[PDB]
């Protein structure tokens, strides 16, 4: 009973159309789109009772919804405006009164796009003193120079993703907290056993997912383009 | 939509100058909004007494209204009746010995 | 609004039981979801009850619900690690799709790893691509507060768990790209423990 | 000794902010309440209307329908949204619920339900469905309607139980102006026809089974026309019958139970 949205996580400037996709191969009748913000509960914006036709919601104004088949339900943004930075999470049903929710879709809007900038990544690699004393080893990630903090960090050893043994941090801190569009940080570590670390054979990569730019939208400035991207950093164990 | 049946007629036997209640019953009528007044020689009489609007087992509505009234020879009753399924008016005159 | 939990957030040790509240105007009232939400992360339905005076349980969550008080409570027994979350009630006025959900702003919950093995130390970690640049790594304290020149990046603690191996541990990263500065000297702008291990 | 019990509503959807809707409730031909939609409550139009039911009885019962005429409202206001453009407003919707009461303590109920007029679908059992003639449409707000097992819930219960208990308390409670008699009063007329038609106008008696016929001497004529049962304020009936010359002679019996067998007759 899955729903899917696309975009999971998207940067748009003000001014710029933003839609915002839904989909359920559930068959269901009923379709319904909600935004999420702090100290608040979740908020109807626009449902639909069927293909070719929408109803406003609570808070309708600044959106406009588009339901052009049973599987798809889209929330379109003409001009988008700071006030629209949120979570949105889309929902279907049937007949009945269970609403089945999707993963979620975190919009920010930005005055301006001169500012977005991918991150550097780095893997730092356990410290000897840490595998004789505690017979474990901590591998240490590092995002750097990201604008804005829109970023999701991941594990892989071997080419599957690992969550035991890590934690990355709440937030991102910032750089240059005096300055106000400053740069983000973010940190993570993953801990194994020494005798894991120690293996020649296993291959530590630590994954950056950042979200920026798209194809559509325009750019003048002389360094690369900052587009939606996978930064990341590797390491082989070692004896 | 359907045109309303008016059916006007005394509560008492009519004597000229003896006080009686004058019913008027409008029936087989959709859709349920309506207007009627009761009138004496054309004029409207205020303080009509309605009754609650209801329907019958056919989903027909039917409401009855009434006033006091003290009938004289020359004094003309009527019940007049406003609704979307016809375009003018209905009005019908009580006939004492109809 | 028609939706109010209680309380706004609470903090709780591992393995101490919490209990949370929701009280609702919500005319009708047909059924009333549990919903928990991981930070940045989507909402997974705990329990549902639907009857006048109910009782619900899902492993170490159980809810009850009185229609007549308008009133439900989600008590979670012997907490973990994983409850850190905010919980939110919903309330649905229909038994039907002709229904609006009506939403609580939540309740957010921390729990508190008990460190069974505390051993604090800090670690020099070296870069994998350029071996100039370099971390410091404070892990293995217990309970402790360790605060954040202008220059100098510190983040605040952040426990892991080793789930196969049923171990956990808190740790803090520390790196500066100014000159003179050491692991020795990282952290002594927090509280630190008398033997914590410093490493040649 | 059969008595039907209905509640009857009756709700107006104009457009898309605008609604109505009234209620009237009848004990045979005798009304026991009415619900105005300027009303929060349920009135009572007889001194016995509450039955035999206790005041805490009486406010959870009256409590759920308030409850359900907000609700109603809103979902078809909902099902109109999930059937537009197919269908639009006005729109009227007309509700009969009761039980008629029988012999040997026993009883049926009903629920029915009336569409622009035309009776499109009933409660049956457990689960609302459309009658032979309704528009297939139906089919999607009925199985929406379905879904909702607590309304379902609520229906059966107030069908199966709570009516047939209600109105076996309304008969205890209100035996005198239920087994009331009342003596009717007749007058004699005559209007130009197409030979002149004799009116015999009949007023002011309960309950409603009356017998009126036209005879010479005791040659009972064949040409009598009985008319409708048209209602008086004071809750009394009136009923005229006409024949269709020579009029001395004839005369307008009337029997009923008020009279104490004695019938009325009157001569021309
Ligand atoms: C009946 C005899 C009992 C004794 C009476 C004592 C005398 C007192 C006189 C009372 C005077 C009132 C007169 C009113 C007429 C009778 C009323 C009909 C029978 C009573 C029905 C009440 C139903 C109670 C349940 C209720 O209120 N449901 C509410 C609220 O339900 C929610 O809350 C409940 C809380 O109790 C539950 O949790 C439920 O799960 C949840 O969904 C629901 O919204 C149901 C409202 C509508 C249900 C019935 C719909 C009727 C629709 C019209 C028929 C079928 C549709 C056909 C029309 C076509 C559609 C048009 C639009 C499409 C273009
Ligand atoms: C309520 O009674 C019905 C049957 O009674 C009929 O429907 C009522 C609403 C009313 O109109 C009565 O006069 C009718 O005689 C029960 O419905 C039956 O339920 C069983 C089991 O659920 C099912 O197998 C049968 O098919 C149903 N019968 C019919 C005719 O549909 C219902 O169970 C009763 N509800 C309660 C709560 O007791
Ligand atoms: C019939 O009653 C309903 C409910 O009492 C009325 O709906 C209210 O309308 C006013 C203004 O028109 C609003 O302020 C309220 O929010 C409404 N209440 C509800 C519960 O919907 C309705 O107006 C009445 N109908 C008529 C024709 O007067
Ligand atoms: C709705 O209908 C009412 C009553 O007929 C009318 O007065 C009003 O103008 C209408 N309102 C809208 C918004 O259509
Ligand atoms: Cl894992």
């Amino acid at each position: 009973a899955a729903v899917t949205q696309s975009p999971r996580n998207k940067v748009a400037v003000t001014g710029g159309k933003v839609t915002l996709s839904c989909n359920q191969t559930n068959n269901h009748n009923n379709m319904y789109w909600y935004r999420q913000d702090t100290g608040h509960g979740l908020r109807l914006i626009h449902y639909s009772y069927g293909a070719g036709s929408t109803e406003k919601g609570d808070i309708p104004d600044g959106y406009k919804a588009s339901r052009p088949s049973q599987e798809n339900f889209s929330l379109i943004l003409e001009l988008a405006t700071p006030s629209q930075t949120s979570v949105y999470f889309c929902a279907s049903g049937d007949e009945g009164y269970t609403q089945y929710f999707g993963p979620g879709t975190r919009l920010l809007v930005l005055e301006d796009l001169r500012n977005v900038t991918p991150p550097k990544v780095s893997l730092f690699e356990p410290s000897k003193a840490e595998i004789s004393h505690t017979q474990k080893a901590t591998l240490v990630c590092l995002a750097t120079g990201f604008y804005p903090d829109h970023v999701e960090l991941s594990w892989w050893v071997n080419g599957k993703e690992v969550h035991s043994g890590v934690c990355t941090d709440p937030q991102p801190l910032k750089e240059q907290p005096a300055l106000n569009d400053s740069r983000y940080s973010l940190s993570s570590r993953l801990r194994v056993s020494a005798t894991f670390w120690q293996n020649p054979r296993n291959h530590f990569r630590c994954q950056v997912q950042f979200y920026g730019l798209s194809e559509n939208d325009e750019w003048t400035q002389d360094r690369a383009k900052p587009v939606t991207q996978i930064v990341s950093a590797e390491a082989w164990g070692r004896a | 939509q359907k045109t309303p049946q008016i059916q006007v007629y005394s509560r008492h036997p009519p004597e000229n100058g003896k006080p009686n209640i004058l019913n008027c019953y409008v029936t087989q009528f959709h859709p349920p909004h309506i207007e009627i007044q009761m009138l004496k020689n054309g004029k409207k009489i205020p303080k009509v007494e309605m009754s609650d609007m209801s329907f019958s087992k056919d989903w027909s509505f039917y409401i009855l209204a009434h006033t006091e009234f003290t009938p004289t020879e020359t004094d003309t009753y009527a019940c007049r009746v406003k609704h979307a399924s016809m375009a003018e008016p209905k009005t019908v005159y009580w006939d004492r010995d109809m | 609004t028609q939706v109010e939990q209680s309380p706004q957030s609470l903090v709780v040790r591992q393995g101490e039981n919490c209990v949370l509240q929701c009280n609702y105007s919500v005319t009708p009232d047909n059924h009333l979801r549990w919903f928990k939400q991981d930070t940045g992360k989507g909402l997974v339905s705990l329990t549902v009850l639907v009857d006048q005076k109910d009782k619900t349980s899902n492993g170490r969550y159980s809810a009850t619900l009185d229609k007549d008080a308008k009133h439900s409570t989600l008590h979670i027994t012997a907490t973990l690690l994983d409850d850190t979350a905010t919980y939110i009630c919903v309330v649905g006025d229909r038994g039907s799709a002709l229904g609006r959900l009506h939403f609580g702003a939540g309740t957010q919950l921390i729990v508190i790893p008990d460190i069974q093995n505390p051993d604090p130390a800090v670690y020099q970690l070296r870069d994998s691509k350029s071996s100039d640049k370099s971390v410091c790594l404070f892990t293995d304290f217990d309970s402790q507060t360790n605060v954040s020149d202008s220059d100098v990046y510190i983040t605040d603690k952040c426990v892991l768990d080793m789930r196969s191996m049923d171990f956990k541990s808190n740790s803090a990263v520390a790196w500066s790209n100014k000159s003179d500065f050491a692991c020795a000297n990282a952290f002594n702008n927090s509280i630190i423990p008398e033997d914590t291990f410093f490493p040649s | 000794k059969n008595y039907t019990f209905r509640c009857l509503q009756m709700s107006s959807f104009a457009n898309r902010s605008w609604s109505r809707t009234d209620s009237v409730v009848w004990l045979g031909d005798l009304q026991t309440h009415r619900w105005s939609n300027d009303s929060a409550t349920i009135s009572f139009t007889k001194p016995w209307s509450q039955g035999k039911l206790s005041n805490q009885q009486w406010e959870k019962l009256q409590h759920m329908f308030q409850v359900y005429r907000v609700s109603f409202t809103r979902d078809i206001q909902e099902l109109v949204k999930m059937m537009s453009p197919k269908e639009d407003y006005p729109i009227e919707i007309q509700l009969s619920a009761g039980c008629e009461m029988y012999p040997g303590n026993a009883s049926e109920s009903f629920l029915h339900v009336a569409f622009q007029g035309k009776y499109v679908v009933r409660f049956w059992g457990t689960s609302w469905q459309t009658v032979p003639g309704a528009p297939s449409w139906l089919d999607l707000p009925i199985k929406v309607l379905n879904a909702d097992q607590g309304t379902s819930a609520t229906v059966q219960m107030l069908l199966n139980d709570t009516c047939p208990l209600f109105v076996r308390g309304l008969l205890e409670a209100g035996k005198s102006d239920l087994e009331k008699q009342e003596k009717p009063v007749a007058w004699l007329s005559s209007v130009p026809s197409s030979h002149r038609q004799l009116v015999c106008h009949v007023s002011g008696f309960y309950p409603k089974p009356v017998w009126v016929m036209w005879m010479r001497g005791d040659q009972e004529q064949q040409g009598t026309h009985r008319g409708d049962f048209l209602p008086n304020a004071d809750e009394t009936w009136y009923l005229q019958a006409t024949l269709d010359g020579e009029e001395a002679g004839l005369a307008c019996r009337v029997k009923h139970s008020s009279l104490g067998g004695q019938d009325i007759i009157l001569y021309w």
